[PDB]
């Protein structure tokens, strides 16, 4: 039995100052399509079914 | 390809999914100069990943007060474009 | 060969259902996982479906030896098996939740039947917490 | 057994 | 303030509470986060969780919701995601 | 009001915790004392022994027999059932 | 983080035993879900089930147990029931 | 396997001695009279008669026993109820 | 109407009827088995001595070492009754 978590986020404007030590620099890894791994699992799905 | 800077402020998932939905939201902003098919594909193909549902909301300005299963929540940046994603 | 021929007429020898040197398509997956290969049923609808032409629904000796010979041009895995787990490990531990089990093996591709996912979960014995050690299940699956 | 939390523990 | 529903999947009862509610919502908060932070807070008290609300200027949204708890509105400048 | 996030019975009992959750809404002021009633009103007529947890922040892992779980939300509290 | 004892029902080495196990578990898990399942879970591995554990802040609870087999402490500001 | 001290008279190696035997016990009889039948001939060899156990999924029961003389636990799924009257 | 079939008891038949109906009227009474084996043994220790031992299930394996004539093991409807004089 899981209990949910609730957030919250802001923006950044003018007047609008929220701390930048918690932010994580990462950049943009290799470029992959969602759908490229879907089509593999249903490749996998179908051949542990063979 | 356009350096777009990816500034994380929460991430509540894993760093190999935190990089697939900055790379999906990428490929929609590139796909789409608009934000509902931006969204559109990134929900997609997220559904198309994992199985029961997903949620997004990009835009530049917007307030969301949402609540998440565990281990399925992000608010990340692409640029000056935000990028929401939970389930 | 020999030795193939004689394994070969071994296996047909008792899949005869009447004993007239004719098979039932209906066994022939039967007797390809008898002959120890690893087809799919996809490939098993091909070749039902290009031997089958005439209708008799009987197949003989030389076309026998044909499509033994053209599935023997074949290999076989277990590292792939254990990424196909993987995939469904959700974290690099190797536990997942017999439900979510339950769901892709009856909800996706060619979906098993509510039989054999319960044969599966008797024979493989999990145990009742619902965490499943997937190292020791896929060897004894295998 | 009766065990409970008081506001703001 | 006035009130434009690109579409609304409820009863008009349930659309003009999401009207009041953000109304008060705006009035007593001005953080679009803390408006979007009112409005769901509110609407899970009374018509259960889990509901979602988005409040901003300028975000696109897919969302999969059940039937008959999906509105999608304007009130003056501002519109509101709420979905289920 | 009642927001049922898992409930393994029947629906009668549940229907039982409502109404009895509703008048110790109106009987009591906390929901400490609310808790309190709600194992004590379901362990006599369901039989021993009921256990119940009722909070706004816990995890656990349950034991249960079948028919006798359910975890819901009163408004902003969370309260289990269980055996 | 320190370990302290509200109600201990059983000897000083379960104690010990129930407070490194609830120790591995919030090293090992952030969410107090998977925390008191890992405690559940390392009992679950050297002892027989029909255990319980919860794991939290803000909550409370009303159980009966066997004889000597109940533990209720806090670990850090977590607060940990443990019942059989 | 895993163990407790669920509800018992024994000392630890009366304990440790049963759960023992129990493991020896499921993993030759799948049966859980056969499961019972090895619990008699093991302990009663060792610490002489007469004692009685019960060994199943569901049951419930209610004993009189000799002091110092009755044990509880769940082997796996299985419960086993092992006291000594006589 | 749950049928009482008596599997096997090498004890008498006076006896047989008083614990059928000791059996059914804890069934009744609870619907929990330590409670109704406790019923049981407290009837039969107050009217036929100490001391007996009583077990109230559906799926279990036993081994016994009763007396002569005190060894009763049946069911009704779908609960296997187990009872038994040691001590």
């Amino acid at each position: 039995q899981q209990t949910t978590n609730t957030t919250s986020t802001q923006m950044t404007n003018i007047g609008v100052y929220v701390s930048n030590m918690t932010d994580k620099l990462v950049t943009p890894g290799k470029y992959f399509s969602a759908a490229e791994y879907h089509a593999q699992r249903l490749k996998a799905v179908i051949v542990i079914q063979t | 390809m356009c350096d777009r800077k990816a500034v994380i402020k929460n991430a509540d998932m894993s760093e190999e999914m935190q990089q697939d939905s900055v790379e999906c939201a990428t490929q929609a902003l590139e796909k789409y100069n608009i934000e509902k098919d931006i969204a559109a594909h990134i929900k997609k193909e997220f559904d198309k990943k994992y199985n029961p549902t997903w949620h997004c909301i990009v835009g530049r300005n917007f307030g969301s007060y949402v609540t998440h299963e565990t281990k399925h929540f992000i608010y990340f940046y692409l640029g000056q474009v935000a990028i929401l994603l939970f389930k | 060969t020999e030795e193939q021929i004689a394994e070969f007429k071994e296996a047909f020898s008792l899949f005869d259902k009447d004993g007239d040197g004719t098979i039932t398509t209906k066994e022939l997956g039967t007797v390809m996982r008898s002959l120890g290969q690893n087809p799919t049923e996809a490939e098993l609808q091909d070749m039902i479906n290009e031997v089958d032409a005439d209708g008799n629904g009987t197949i003989d000796f030389p076309e026998f030896l044909t499509m033994m010979a053209r599935k023997m041009k074949d290999t076989d895995s277990e590292e792939e098996i254990r990424e196909a787990f993987r995939v469904f490990d959700k974290d690099g531990n190797g536990y997942i939740s017999a439900a979510e089990l339950r769901h892709v093996m009856t909800n996706l591709g060619e979906k098993l039947t509510d039989e054999e996912v319960d044969e599966m979960i008797r024979e493989a014995d999990i145990d009742g917490d619902g965490q499943v050690n997937y190292e020791e299940f896929v060897q004894m699956m295998t | 057994v009766a065990t409970q939390i008081l506001e703001g523990e």
